[PDB]
């Protein structure tokens, strides 16, 4: 019984910081790599990174090496991750991934219900 | 930086058999790519279906198949039903970070 | 007569003349037994001559041994009958030869004459070898009646016997030759290389200064100093400035330069060395070509690149413990956990066939190779090659130096372990499932240059290689298709239920594909021998019980029903070829066999089985005297009506013009009502 639940909706104005939390139960938090996957309207998907709750070991694209933050929390067992400086290309839906860290499984097992972000004046 | 390119849409119909394509844009894609393919289900209901071009997740249904045709990955399903109307995206490792495509749009008519 | 004598299997129905009623209920049994027998030596038959198909892969010579195949119900049932009977003539093995005749040479060929579609023709390309073969066939009936008739009449003899079998391999023979032949200056200061090479890891750089020319017996003063290049001073390299002296009969001299070694990844660096201020003591000496040297930097800080050694391995199943090899290629630096596990397919795991181990294995730094311990575990019985594999995550650089942890940007939890490693304190990430006091934790919380750093720096990370993913292989169909293909409109119903028992029953005869043919050869021509066995008894017994001869249930009931297998290739052959050699040639071809090994041996066993006694061997020429003569007669008929729809008006021999076709086909089955009818009178002497 996988569920990996989504933090809610937020409204942020461009420039300022928000935070995401996808809080993940029903497995070993601590042994599975967690990934974070943007989504826009009509360009597809990108792949911001990916996060080891256990020694908070991170991985992350060139161009999202400085706008995301992956951060986890193993006592609540909730991974976070901060973007910094919003724009309006930061307007998107941000969804959380299960990973085993196998490349021969799926890397994408379990996915959150997705956090729309919205940032507008 | 490199893109992959998929079908915009692709209809059939239920009981038949359906090919999706994969394609690189530096060339044919290895078995060093695994290439990926996940399910979106309407108001963003993701599902992965297939991990190193063979792998299926447990509980996928059977009728799901990952296999390379040529210089690209495939998702065959041999005979779907209605609920396999979905979009469909495929990801590729490419040794440093995940690109996916632009996702087809499979309709099943009903 | 209406007593029977014993069969080979079947006994005799008992009591022996009962009664009216009771005979037409005896008769009926032996006739849909027989009938239903004539079916199943049908389907045999065909899986024989497929065997046989399959063991001399259309030429004369195949198609004498397809002629050879079918023509074993009429080959078996006359030696069987000798020989089941203590080596006696009896009427039934000799007349269904003599009687096949005549179904295959006017039934056959009448059949094969109008399958042909309308508006197109079969002719007989090589009509040499036509008039060869059909003489040689017709012969063996008229040589028959030579034997029993003109030369010691009543008796066969040995040398007769013999004569007749040895007649069928000049058949053999003559095929083989008819597919061969009938068918085809002052003192200058300059750097020894001025471009030099060293790994981050040597320390120092051994760069040379040499003085050429003019007077050697001279004092010369050179300065040296380093200019950053791509590399730069106090964090890639040891800033130096000193002053080269060179002595009076000296001409080169070693100027070392310091390398700052870390553990961080970085690109190909150099720096410049420049020389300037030269000087003697007490236009003299100048610097030359070159005076200014690029001195690389070679990185060794990549932290590895991870895969097994090949993708396949072979085990033998009984060892101990497996120790697959993880490789680590490309460098070394730092402790790296590398998750494993098993995955099991084939061999299923669980301790029953291996013992399932997943965990954590840790390399160490500097260290190249570690090995994972799968334990296969043997078991008794002989099974089928098992196989299951062996698959690595993805690593983690657990440890790492201090001012490393930063451009990586570890922000968990840090241990200050004991080790120093190239001068520095060493930290170790703080792994969960692992407890610290948490007071001895410390957590370690651009221009540029900075991000550029972290860039070139990530690309040092744990990767996977080639192969991540390692098959273990542990080391020591079409039977069941024809069961499916045994059992499966109406019309089809009605057949397919009808040979339903001799279906499954044959599908128990090897697939074709075993032993290159051979496996289902020599079933076949056992069952072939064992259904003719009943034949010949099922009609022996229907013969006596209603009163009817040996001769006519032989030449009406059982010549027919064993020439089933010839008539379904001749139909093929008339329809799908281009000519009618083949079509034709079967029924010639098995005309020939008929005799020479039907009744070539069947009457060599005996004569030679009589002469062993001192007795000779009487075979009564009265009964096969008529039936040969009125076979040759019409065979001369049917050969020249043939010959005769060779004219451009009709154009062949098969198909042809539709109202010429009737006629031609319509009278062939005439001469056989004719010669079944006739023959049946002289066996009961009317003529
Ligand atoms: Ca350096
Ligand atoms: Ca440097
Ligand atoms: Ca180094
Ligand atoms: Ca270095
Ligand atoms: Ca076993
Ligand atoms: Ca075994």
């Amino acid at each position: 019984q996988v569920q990996l639940q989504q933090s809610g909706a937020e409204l942020a104005r461009p420039g300022a910081s928000v935070k995401l939390s996808c809080k993940a139960t029903g497995y070993s938090f601590t042994s599975y790599w967690m990934q974070w996957v943007k989504q826009r309207p009509g360009q597809g998907m990108e792949w911001i990174g990916a996060i080891y709750p256990g020694d908070v070991t991170s991985r992350y694209t060139q161009k999202f090496k400085g706008k995301a933050t992956l951060t986890a929390d193993k006592s609540s067992s909730t991974a976070f991750m901060q973007l910094r400086s919003l724009a309006s290309e930061d307007s998107a839906v941000y969804y959380c991934a299960r990973w085993s860290g196998y490349y021969g499984s799926s890397s994408f097992d379990y996915w959150g219900q997705g956090t729309t972000l919205t940032v507008s004046s | 930086q490199a893109v992959v390119t998929q079908e915009s849409a692709l209809t059939t119909s239920p009981g038949e058999t359906v090919t999706l394509t994969c394609r690189s844009s530096t060339g044919a894609v290895t078995t060093s790519n695994y290439a990926n393919w996940v399910q979106e289900k309407p108001d963003h209901l993701f599902t992965g279906l297939i991990g190193g071009t063979n792998n299926r997740v447990p509980g996928v249904p059977a009728r799901f198949s990952g296999s390379l045709i040529g210089d690209k990955a495939a998702l065959t399903i041999t005979g779907a039903q209605t609920e396999d109307e979905a979009i469909y995206f495929c990801a590729l490792w490419y040794s440093n970070h995940w690109v996916f495509g632009g996702g087809t749009k499979l309709t099943v008519l009903g | 007569s209406y007593y029977c004598k014993k069969g080979v299997i079947l006994p005799i129905w008992e009591p022996q003349d009962p009664s009216f009623g009771d005979k037409i209920a005896r008769a009926t049994v032996y006739f849909v037994a027989m009938v239903y027998m004539f079916l199943g030596v049908s389907i045999i038959a065909d899986r024989f001559m497929s065997s046989i198909e399959v063991i001399t892969s259309e030429t004369v010579s195949n198609l004498t041994l397809m002629a050879l195949g079918s023509s074993a119900p009429e080959i078996l049932l006359s030696v069987i009958e000798v020989c089941g009977h203590n080596f006696t003539a009896g009427d039934l093995g000799p007349s269904t030869i003599v009687g096949s005749a005549a179904f295959n040479m006017f039934i056959i060929i009448a059949l094969c004459v109008y399958v042909v579609p309308d508006g197109e023709t079969r002719k007989i390309k090589h009509l040499r070898v036509f008039f060869v073969t059909a003489a040689w066939s017709i012969f063996a009936y008229t040589w028959l009646y030579i034997i029993l008739s003109v030369i010691s009449p009543g008796v066969v003899e040995v040398w007769e016997g013999l004569l007749t079998f040895f007649f069928f391999p000049i058949c053999v023979v003559f095929a083989w030759v008819a597919d061969r032949r009938l068918l085809f200056p002052v003192s200058k200061i300059f750097f020894e290389q001025g471009t030099y090479q060293c790994l981050e890891n040597c320390g120092t750089v051994a760069l040379t200064i040499i003085r050429r020319g003019g007077d050697l017996t001279n004092t010369v003063f050179v300065d040296f100093r380093t200019e950053d290049g791509t590399a730069n001073a106090g964090s890639d390299y040891e800033f130096t400035e000193g002053t080269v002296v060179f002595k009076p009969g000296d001409t080169q001299k070693e100027i070392r330069v310091g390398i700052i070694d870390d553990d961080i990844f970085e690109e190909d660096e150099n720096f410049l060395v420049h020389l300037s201020n030269v000087k003697v003591s007490s236009t003299l000496a100048c610097l030359g070509s070159p005076s200014t040297a690029t001195v690389t930097i070679f990185d060794d800080d990549h932290a590895g690149i991870f895969t097994f050694e090949e993708p396949v391995t072979h085990v033998s199943e009984s060892i101990g413990i497996m120790e697959v090899k993880v490789l680590r290629t490309s460098g070394a630096r730092g402790n790296v956990i590398v998750p494993y596990k098993t995955i099991e397919g084939t061999a299923r795991g669980g301790g029953e066939d291996f013992e399932d181990t997943c965990g954590e294995l840790e390399f160490q730094n500097d260290e190249i190779v570690k090995t994972i311990s799968v334990k296969v575990i043997d078991d008794e019985e002989y099974e089928k090659n098992k196989t299951f594999f062996l698959e690595i995550g993805e690593p983690r650089l657990v440890e790492m130096s201090e001012k490393k942890a930063l451009l990586l940007n570890e922000l968990g939890g840090f241990t200050i372990t004991g080790k120093y490693l190239f001068g520095q304190p060493v930290f170790r990430k703080v792994h969960a499932r692992e407890h610290p006091i948490l007071s001895t934790v410390i957590t370690i919380a651009l221009t540029s240059k900075e991000e550029e750093e972290r860039r070139i720096a990530e690309m040092g990370r744990p990767i996977l290689g080639e192969h991540t993913k390692l098959e273990v292989i542990i080391e020591e169909n079409s039977w069941r298709e024809q069961f499916i293909e045994a059992i499966t409109s109406c019309f089809d119903y009605v057949m397919h239920f009808l040979t339903v028992f001799w279906k499954v029953l044959f599908a128990f005869v090897p697939p074709t594909e075993y032993w290159n043919g051979w496996a289902c050869f020599i079933v076949s021509i056992l069952m072939i021998g064992l259904l003719t066995a009943f034949i010949g008894d099922l009609a022996s017994h229907f013969g006596c019980t209603i009163g009817l001869k040996d001769s006519v249930t032989a030449v009406v009931f059982v010549a027919l029903g064993t020439s089933v297998p010839d008539t379904f290739a001749s139909k093929v052959a008339a329809t799908q070829d281009q000519y009618a050699d083949a079509s034709i040639g079967n029924v010639t071809g098995s005309n020939a066999v008929n005799v020479f090994l039907g009744i070539g041996v069947a009457w060599s066993i005996a004569a030679i089985y009589h002469a062993a006694n001192g007795e000779q061997f009487k075979v009564s020429p009265g009964t096969l005297a008529f039936s040969v003569t009125l076979f040759t007669i019409f065979a001369f008929i049917n050969v020249g009506v043939l010959l005769y729809r060779r004219r451009p008006e009709i154009g062949g021999e098969l198909g042809g013009p539709r109202t010429a076709k009737l006629l031609t086909s319509c009278l062939f089955v005439l001469l056989w009502l004719l010669y079944i009818f006739f023959s049946s009178l002289e066996a009961y002497c009317h003529i």
